[PDB]
RNA sequence: GGCGUCUGGGGGGAACGCGGGGAAGUGAAACAUCUCAGUACCCGUAGGAAGAGAAAACAAAAUGUGAUUCCGUGAGUAGUGG
RNA sequence: GAGCCCGGUACGUGAAAACCCGACGUCUGUCUUGAUGGUGUUCCCGAGUAGCAGCGGGCCCGUGGAAUCUGCUGUGAAUCUGCCGGGACCACCCGGUAAGCCUGAAUACUUCCCAGUGACCGAUAGCGGAUUAGUACCGUGAGGGAAUGGUGAAAAGUACCCCGGGAGGGGAGUGAAAGAGUACCUGAAACCGUGCGCUUACAAUCCGUCAGAGCCCUCGACGUGUCGUGGGGUGAUGGCGUGCCUUUUGAAGAAUGAGCCUGCGAGUCAGGGACAUGUCGCGAGGUUAACCCGGGUGGGGUAGCCGCAGCGAAAGCGAGUCUGAAUA
């Protein structure tokens, strides 16, 4: 039967910390600092480079801009439909989120990555060709929105 | 609190889908009246970034 | 699956229940239930302990003594470390030792325990602990002893059935839980557990849904 | 959460001191005294370990030597001559021998005198 | 303005608030722009809490929301910047 | 070391008077002499203001293409086909109706008060202050700013005698113990001395170490004293041997620091922070935040975040995409 006094941690779990400046036969006298400098009194910045013009300053920016107004999709792939609708059928927003194959608040698109033998009445947002063509060969229905 | 990030680490660096860290490359602004474009030519495009200088970029853009 | 046969005071029983296979065929991981009785002490433990460092102490704000010509060190302040009197450097300061343990982790912990106490036959039901609405712990006692022999065990009792708390209360052993706080210290401390039969049913029927 | 640090130290100082009971002055009463001499103490043991050895057996060649200077043979041919008569016999117990029976240790003289070469400074 | 009468105010306070003023050492491996900080401090007034508060607001063609404030996230992001 | 001795707890009781909550009836107003809808046009819809220009503040926004909100000057309009905004601006649509005023609840805080909790301290700590403590003392002054806890179960605090001027002590006593005497729990080290054994006044010593004579103590087997698988203190004499730390190419170093003891004194904490790595749960899924309910450490809470497809400055396309006239 099980106590308190019966309870442990697993092997290699916990581990005991460097304690550091407490002895000349761990870590004395510096205490991994080394000696005299910058990096023993106190530390050192990352974005500083002696003197000379950092990395982050001598190569040029990256181009361009972003459109805020940016609309990103959130994929599916036809691989997936086929692995998680054995049956087929009417295949929506919601019955896409039932298995867990996009977000919540998911505005969708569907994508012909993976084969396609299944039949499913598929309901997004927008597709690619390669669905289009992929439905009208496994006889379903591609009827966006 | 939080970390707060590296702007120009942020501008002139970015990460591809394995990984990867990008640049882009120098003397491509102005002074191109004579250098020849062979030279102008194999300054586009992006590059990966070295090794030595990784670790220091992953250090700016995280945190 | 593991039957139990719930119990009277009088001396007779009077049904059995048919305990779940799931939530009482867990076997325990003992980190798992290391770790989460860890975060219970931790949680309970408050965190009323600071010191003053060399800033908030009295005094000290000016240099007691010159920098030269004396002899003697260099100062800055009367309530430096190194002084009698002095800052504490790196102190205790108040700080809160709660860890967020997850509910899977946490449950998992609980139907463990519960198995672990099943399979060795420490789970026992009965429907009360006493005669009608007057609490008197010699009959609580009286039952105990029935029913059980060991030092320590813990009671489910709901919230109520306040008589047979008030009357199991003062035991020297004892150590009372409602059922919708149920935990793990207090079920792993114990070497008996006396279940209500509303209790399991609470237990089971919101667990199980 | 304190811990007062009194009982950590008194151990080691009293180990210590008592491991200095004979030295001569501060070096017996003071810790920050002892612990110094205790690390010259300890290495000069160390090192005169290894050396007594060389000291005990540049005795015994002494003596042996004298011994045989006494019986009219060298030391440097006396040990040819035992080594070439396969004899086993260490310095340490050549030496007892000496002390004690000269006698036998004539007649390990003798038996060296036979064993050596004839022309002791040839070619060979 | 002078005379009489009647009622108020006057100062203290440990923090907390609102309006106003308002630095510097520090960081930038120098430094003035910047930052430290609209912090410390100073002023005038409060209350048991204060201030804000009922759309001359958000939003994006969705048939939407519906006073304000304080918390979690959005976000160390869009961006701003010798 | 007390569940059953005491104080008190679980529990139930209790307020003449004052104070606070509502509850009422007074008292006070207030609509009641009224409303729902109709119908075509004049009038009103908050003025030195909104707006524009010039210097400025603050808004993610450092004068920039820079809206909205605003401060001082100067100029200065209309009332519903009116006006203000939807990040210069213009036309369309949308929303809203400024320049008059009040507004609770959620929120922040503790000089003081009440009751408790502590993997907080326990007299060089903890509030500076367990002791007359913001006192003594210092400074002209603003202002600084200390030190000192413990007899024992109860003072039964040594009556009496002797030495002494007295302090102080020795006996006699109290007391379980005066190795508890109002300098008092225990009572370390440095430090100060008294006795006992060895050794030391012809010798050049980082003060020790290895060998070791001689003497003294001790345990044991024996025999009139005696070696031993011994052990311990001193130790003549011989050999070897240049303090400790820091910092230095290099210090026994005539380079720095330390008079000695005792106590105190320096990689810590926060945060769903970042990266890497062990361990545990779950597993193409994982996890909740604030908050609500909970005497407790427990249950809920889908807003969110990370993954699950990327390329491209961007539109955009999609296991492909970008450049390019091009599958080159």
């Amino acid at each position: 039967v099980i106590k308190l006094h019966d309870l442990k941690p697993a092997p290699g779990e916990k581990k005991a910390k460097t304690r550091v400046g407490r002895g000349e036969g761990s870590k004395g006298k510096t205490a991994g600092r080394g000696t005299k400098g910058t990096k023993a009194r106190k530390n050192v910045p990352v974005m500083f480079e002696g003197g000379q013009m950092p990395i982050h300053m001598r190569l040029p920016k990256l181009k361009g801009f972003k459109n805020r107004f940016r609309t990103e999709y959130q994929v599916v792939n036809v691989g997936d439909i086929n692995k998680a609708f054995p049956q087929g059928g009417t295949v929506g927003v919601d019955e896409l989120v039932a298995k867990g194959l996009v977000r919540k608040n998911s505005l969708v698109k569907v994508l012909g990555d993976g084969k396609l033998t299944v039949k499913v009445d598929v309901t997004a947002n927008k597709f690619s060709g390669s669905a289009r063509e992929a439905i009208t060969a496994a006889g379903g229905s591609a009827t966006e929105l | 609190p939080k970390a707060k990030t590296h702007s120009g680490a942020s501008k002139r660096f970015r990460r591809t889908g394995t990984g990867k860290i990008v640049r882009q490359k120098a003397n491509r602004r102005h002074l191109l009246e004579h250098k020849p474009t062979k030279r102008t030519r194999r300054l586009d495009g992006r590059t990966t970034v070295s090794a030595a200088d990784n670790s220091r970029i992953n250090k700016l853009l995280n945190g | 699956t593991l039957k139990v046969d719930v119990k009277t005071p009088a001396g007779k029983t009077d049904g059995s229940v048919e305990l779940p296979a799931e939530l009482f065929d867990v076997e325990p991981n003992i980190a798992l239930m290391h770790q989460v009785v860890t975060a219970q002490l931790a949680a309970k433990r408050q965190g009323t302990h600071s010191t003053k460092t060399r800033g908030e102490v009295s005094g000290g704000g000016k240099k007691p003594y010159r920098q030269k010509g004396t002899g003697r060190a260099r100062q800055g302040s009367t309530r430096a470390p190194q002084f009698t009197g002095g800052g504490t450097v790196h102190g205790p300061k108040p700080r809160d030792y709660s860890q967020r343990t997850p509910k899977k982790m946490i449950a998992a912990a609980l139907r463990g325990a519960l198995s672990d106490r099943a399979r060795n036959d420490r789970i026992h039901a009965v429907t009360e602990l006493v005669e009608g609405q007057t609490p008197s712990t010699k009959s609580a006692k009286t039952f105990l002893g029935t029913l059980t022999e060991n030092k320590k065990v813990l009671v489910v009792i709901g919230r109520t059935d306040e008589v047979g708390a008030k009357s199991v209360r003062n035991l020297p052993g004892v150590h009372v839980i409602s059922p919708d706080q149920l935990n793990t210290y207090d079920v792993l401390n114990a070497d008996d557990v006396v279940f209500s039969v509303e209790a399991l049913n609470a237990y089971i029927s919101a667990n199980s849904k | 959460a304190r811990v007062k640090r009194a009982l950590n130290a008194q151990k080691k100082r009293r180990t210590v001191l008592k491991a200095s009971k004979g030295y001569r002055g501060q070096r017996s009463r003071l810790y920050r005294k002892a612990k110094e001499q205790q690390l010259h103490s300890l290495t000069y043991a160390y090192r005169d370990r290894r050396a007594r050895k060389g000291e005990f057996r540049k005795l015994w060649i002494s003596r042996i030597n004298a011994a045989a200077r006494a019986n009219d043979i060298t030391y440097n041919r006396l040990i040819q001559g035992l080594k070439a008569a396969g004899v086993e016999v260490d310095r340490k117990n050549l030496a007892e021998l000496a002390v004690s029976d000269p006698a036998a240790f004539t007649a390990l003289v003798d038996v060296a005198r036979a064993a050596l070469p004839e022309d002791v400074n040839a070619p060979s």
